[PDB]
């Protein structure tokens, strides 16, 4: 039995999020995203092994107008990270793609498409960040989901 | 006094000058005898012969010496006479030396002397400062000769022409810190005597004119960079200040404008490095000390986490205005202080150019359109008013150089002198102004001299052309009063040009070489598309055919208002540029869309368009979403917000307001998420503002509820406020107006915690906006009590009541009520600033007959420190009874008609 390589990609996303004028939660696009550290550090993964999985890691906290973010969420605020479907023809939403190549990025820069972050707020979804893929494709590399 | 002899006369005699000066001083920063302040010096002033006379005249201001008085040495080579008496005039502030014999050109004398004086807190002079941190009382010294005050501090020859070079030194507690103009030349060394002294010396100075210098002993700290070229930049505040990045931000941008003005005046910074103090107190904003700069800390501190936006371009532009006087003032002098107008002027103008190098996204340079030119707009156009250049045999006094600081020679000289550098292309101006810098640097000029720089730069060019010389042209502008109102009939081409004074009818007597007419560069647009250029010359009318339409087609002159001067058309361009600003209104530049709003309610004012008309040139701010033709309708519309307020005309008023502003609030509250992430652009953020404050004072439903919202959470949850600092003011102002004593109370117990001078000072006004009678008149009760109130606030504090349209009789009772007692005993309380705040409103023959009482009643107690504030107010009122018996109809229907859905 050969023996594969599998990465599970941590993406933690750390959700902020901010009572509105009229008191409504509205989700801050300053809501930091960071990847898993591969020999530069951040800002950028390339998933170099047979196969991968994605785990996305979602914390939230809380802010003023100060737009320091200490408490944490406490409710009508309370929401998680969610990764929806961006401008990819491809989603991590269980339901087994395969490529040649595929990076995460922060940076817009030498991106193909991108997945939209947004915070999954009681009866709201507010896009917060963009997920920059960098993708080509082929059959070497798999995407096993969960 | 009878002037005869050369100590009578208030101007130092050109026989002798300064090379150098040898200064030590020594501040005692704990009272002494009696609980008395004081500082010891001593003085080697080294003068230069220039004409032979038996006598020395050196300045000196309340300051003792050693009961002879000055001793005398002749440098090696020289003779020295003999030392008859030597007086001191205390008016003509000298220190006079005579002398049995005389001394002779070419040879240079030194004049020994030492002495001390008091080191009171008058921010004049060398002083001290005392400041509160914690709960302690700190005292700490500084200086501010400024025009004069030098004697004040030693005897020297104080007039900013007599440059000289100096060597400073400062005898202080050990563990304090001694900073002055030049660097420390070594470390500080521990005191003869007394070793719980050091002594802190400096490098000598370039060759500067007094009134520059600086030093001072404090316990401050330090933040710095080291810009990549040697130069050493230092922001000092307070310790605790220093701890919290306050003084970040003003060394974020210290660096870039330090080379951006370096560039613009291609001359190198002339000194090692580059301190800049904050100071607690210090009245006159700041001062250009070279080398070590003062600001007011609210000036040069900033606080992201309890400041506004406002607060950051405070920041950036007087950084700006004063970094650019360490070239363009102190590298180059003025001869005497009635050429302040070219200093001070230009230095406010090139306040936004460096500013807007440091923070080139913001779009400054604008600024100075609203908050320059048609603010000195405002003065210059009454007979009242004067002219920039004033004769030197008419300036003498310390008194007659201070009203050398008008608003004039500060805000017309940046229009002027903004105006100048617009008409020969940056560049060519520039290559003038260098030139002149070059040529002078380290000696006195008059302005002529940079008249000169700037033909001498023009006369080797051929590509832009002029009418007339530069000082020709400039004559028209600097020598005469006021400004012209540019008229234009575009049907036919004419071109008219009149003395523009706004009260129609006027003793202008002022008498006038050149008999009021201007040579005036002209820019214009036609359809969008930018015209050619004209002239106009010193003539009363004219034509040409770039003034001239068709059927559909409009003109508008002064384009970004770069001309000191108004435009007005005929009644059917108007219309045109009004129809223009209806549908496609990105067509006229944003500086120019507050030019017509801000232009046609002066004329309407001047009775030269139908006040009606003003009105229909603010019917396109309901597509608008920049803060400056929105902030010129706002400032030209608050006198009709205030003869009409309490009237039959505020209904529709108030109604039409609400409509011309709805659609920009909606744009904001989606722009900005539901008022959750304030907008980037400086001008944006300053649109918001407006907006919001617009909306909740006019009853915009959502914009009250934002306000309630935002409060309610506030008090859900104090020592946690929700409400950025941009909105803190509106949204105070509103949710007090929109509710109870619940909230009122809760204010003002904010408002009693609150140690932040910024915070207080809106709370404190939020307070007057209640709607309710009691709440108000308690309110005005605490106004008088010291405990509660500060004094200084007091008056501030009631008219802001008054403002408040319920507030108003309340605050006139009040404060013609306890008259008496007020004068009896806080009687400097700023009397008139209240008297003139109250009376505002006064528009109606009754209420002329209230004041005329209040003044026969409280007769036999006259006023002082005001009357003629509160006879001026008497004034203000007949014009208010005119204005309104006239205005009113037609506004009235003005105001029904474009409500209407
Ligand atoms: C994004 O991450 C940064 C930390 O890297 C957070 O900013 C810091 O947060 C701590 C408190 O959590 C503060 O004490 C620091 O002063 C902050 N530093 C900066 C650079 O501002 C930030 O809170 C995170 N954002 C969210 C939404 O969690
Ligand atoms: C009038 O002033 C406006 C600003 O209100 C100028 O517009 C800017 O022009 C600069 C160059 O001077 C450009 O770099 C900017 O992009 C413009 N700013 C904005 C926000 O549009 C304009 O140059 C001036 N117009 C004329 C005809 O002199
Ligand atoms: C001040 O010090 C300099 C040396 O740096 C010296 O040349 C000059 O003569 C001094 N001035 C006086 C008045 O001694
Ligand atoms: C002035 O001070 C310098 C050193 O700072 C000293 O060398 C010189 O002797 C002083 N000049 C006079 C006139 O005392
Ligand atoms: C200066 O002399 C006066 C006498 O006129 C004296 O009252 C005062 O205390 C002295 N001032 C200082 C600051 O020493
Ligand atoms: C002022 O500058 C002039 C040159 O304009 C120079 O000749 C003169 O010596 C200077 N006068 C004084 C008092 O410094
Ligand atoms: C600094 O030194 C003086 C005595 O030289 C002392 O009185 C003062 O308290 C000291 N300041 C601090 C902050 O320790
Ligand atoms: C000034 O600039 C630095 C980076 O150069 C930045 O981190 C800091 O936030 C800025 N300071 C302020 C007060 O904005
Ligand atoms: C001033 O700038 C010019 C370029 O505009 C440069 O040639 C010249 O050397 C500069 N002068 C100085 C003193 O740096
Ligand atoms: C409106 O005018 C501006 C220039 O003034 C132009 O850029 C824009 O395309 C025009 N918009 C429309 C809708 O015509
Ligand atoms: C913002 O406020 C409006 C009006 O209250 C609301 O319709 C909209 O849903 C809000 N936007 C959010 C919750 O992101
Ligand atoms: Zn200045």
């Amino acid at each position: 039995p050969s023996f594969l390589t599998h990465t599970i990609v941590n993406i933690t996303i750390g959700l902020g999020m901010k009572r509105s004028g009229y008191g409504q939660p509205i989700a801050s696009t300053l809501s930091n995203i960071t990847l898993p550290m591969q020999d530069n550090n951040t800002d950028v993964y390339c998933v170099r092994s047979d196969q991968f999985s994605v785990y996305v890691h979602s914390t939230c906290k809380s802010a003023l107008w100060d737009n320091v973010f200490k408490r944490n969420c406490t409710d009508v605020l309370d929401a998680t990270a969610v990764i929806k479907t961006g401008t990819c023809p491809f989603s991590f939403d269980k339901l087994y793609l395969t490529f040649n190549k595929f990076c995460l990025s922060l940076s817009p820069v030498g991106a193909n498409c991108k997945f939209d972050v947004a915070a999954r707020t009681r009866t709201n979804d507010q896009v917060v960040r963009s997920l920059y893929v960098i993708y080509e494709e082929g059959d070497s590399i798999v995407l096993v989901p969960r | 006094l009878d002037q005869s002899k050369p100590w009578n006369r208030y101007r130092l005699p050109t026989t002798l000058l300064p090379d150098s000066y040898n200064v030590t001083l020594r501040p005692y920063l704990t009272p002494n005898a009696d609980g008395l302040y004081i500082f010891k010096g001593k003085s080697i002033v080294r003068f230069i012969c220039q004409e032979p006379t038996d006598v020395i005249i050196i300045h000196s201001k309340k300051l003792n010496y050693t009961t002879h008085m000055v001793v005398l040495r002749g440098v090696g080579d020289s003779q020295v006479p003999e030392i008859d008496r030597t007086e001191l005039v205390e008016l003509t502030e000298y220190l006079v030396v005579h002398l049995k014999g005389s001394l002779q050109p070419g040879h240079m004398y030194e004049m020994e002397s030492e002495f001390q004086g008091e080191l009171a807190d008058d921010l004049a002079g060398f002083y001290r400062s005392e400041y509160m941190e914690g709960n302690v009382k700190k005292v700490l010294a500084t200086t501010q000769m400024q025009s004069t005050d030098a004697r004040k501090s030693f005897p020297c020859f104080d007039e900013p022409a007599m440059k000289a070079t100096f060597n400073i030194t400062l005898i202080h507690p050990n563990n304090l810190t001694a900073l002055s103009n030049m660097p420390p030349k070594g470390s500080s060394t521990p005191l003869a005597e007394d070793p719980n002294w050091s002594v802190t010396e400096f490098e000598t100075t370039p060759v500067m004119s007094t009134y520059l210098l600086a030093y001072i002993v404090s316990e401050f700290q330090s933040v710095n960079e080291t810009a990549q070229n040697g130069v050493l930049i230092r922001i000092w505040a307070r310790p605790n200040a220093i701890a919290e990045g306050h003084g970040m931000y003003a060394l974020n941008v210290t660096g870039p404008i330090l080379n951006f003005f370096a560039n613009h005046y291609n001359t190198s910074y002339p000194l090692p490095k580059s301190d800049q103090i904050a100071l607690p107190d210090f009245n006159a904003g700041a001062m250009e000390n070279w080398g070590l700069v003062t600001y007011r800390e609210n000036a040069l501190l900033f606080d992201p986490q309890s400041s506004s936006i406002s607060n950051k371009e405070r920041v950036v532009t007087v950084i700006a205005h004063e970094l650019a006087h360490q070239w363009f003032g102190n590298l180059v002098t003025l001869a005497w202080w009635n050429d302040l107008w070219l200093n001070e002027g230009f230095a406010s103008y090139v306040e936004y150019l460096g500013a807007d190098h440091a923070e080139p996204t913001w779009n400054l340079k604008d600024l100075i359109v609203p908050g320059d030119v048609y603010r000195v707009m405002a003065v210059d156009a009454l007979a009242s008013s004067h002219p920039l250049t004033t004769p030197a045999e008419e300036v003498n006094t310390p008194a007659q150089i201070s009203e050398m600081f008008d608003s004039i020679s500060y805000s017309k000289g940046a229009s002027v002198i903004r105006m100048l550098s617009n008409f020969l292309t940056e560049d060519l101006f520039k290559e003038g102004l260098a030139s002149y810098l070059h040529a002078f640097a380290y000696q006195n000029t008059t302005y002529l001299d940079l008249w000169e720089h700037l033909q001498k730069a023009v006369d080797a060019q051929t590509s832009i052309r002029l009418p007339d010389t530069v000082r020709a042209i400039m004559d028209r502008w600097t020598l005469q009063m006021g400004f012209p109102v540019i008229t234009v009939d575009t049907k036919t081409g004419n071109i008219s040009q009149k003395h523009f004074l706004l009260d129609s009818e006027s003793n202008v007597t002022r008498s006038s070489a050149f008999d009021y007419l201007w040579i005036v560069p002209i820019s214009s647009i036609k359809n969008g598309v930018m015209q050619d250029h004209y002239w106009l010359r010193d003539v009363s009318q004219a034509q040409n055919d770039l003034f001239k339409t068709a059927s559909d087609d409009w003109v508008l002159l002064n384009v970004n208002v770069t001309g000191y001067f108004q435009v007005n058309y005929d009644e059917d361009n108007w219309r045109m540029i009004q129809h223009q600003l209806q549908t496609n209104l990105s067509v006229i530049p944003v500086i120019n869309r507050a030019q017509v709003i801000y232009d046609s309610f002066n004329l309407a004012t001047a009775h030269m368009v139908p006040v009606t008309l003003a009105l229909d040139n603010t019917l396109f701010l309901n597509g608008e979403k920049e803060y400056m033709p929105w902030q010129a309708a706002l400032s030209s519309l608050s006198y009709f917000s205030l003869m009409f307020d309490r009237s039959e005309v505020y209904g529709p008023m108030k109604k039409y307001l609400r409509k011309q502003v709805e659609p920009l609030f909606q744009h904001f509250e989606t722009l900005t998420k539901n008022w959750t992430e304030r907008p980037e652009n400086l001008m944006d953020q300053y649109s918001e503002i407006n907006a919001i404050s617009t909306a909740c004072s006019n009853g915009l439903p959502q914009c009250e509820n934002l306000a309630k919202t935002l409060f309610d959470q506030w008090m859900s949850d104090p020592e946690n406020n929700p409400i950025h600092p941009n909105l803190r003011s509106t949204i105070y102002c509103n949710a007090i107006a929109q509710g109870g004593q619940d909230q009122w109370d809760f204010a003002w117990g904010q408002l009693q915690q609150a140690q932040l001078v910024n915070e207080a000072d809106k709370l404190r006004s939020a307070l007057a906006c209640s709607n309710e009678v009691w709440l108000l008149n308690r309110y005005l009760g605490y106004t008088l009590n010291p405990d509660l109130i500060r004094k200084q606030d007091a008056t501030s504090t009631i008219n802001s009541i008054a403002s408040n349209v319920i507030g108003q009789p309340l605050a006139w009772d009040f404060v013609q009520s306890n008259w008496k007692k007020l004068f009896q005993d806080y009687g400097s309380f700023s009397f008139s600033n209240l008297i003139q705040g109250v009376t505002r409103r006064f528009s109606s023959e009754f209420e002329l007959q209230q004041l005329e009482q209040f003044k026969k009643n409280n007769m036999d107690v006259g006023f002082g420190s005001g009357t003629r504030a509160l006879e001026q107010a008497l004034e203000k009122t007949k014009a208010n009874i005119k204005w309104v018996k006239e205005n009113k109809e037609v506004v009235l229907n003005w105001f029904i008609e474009h409500s209407l859905v």
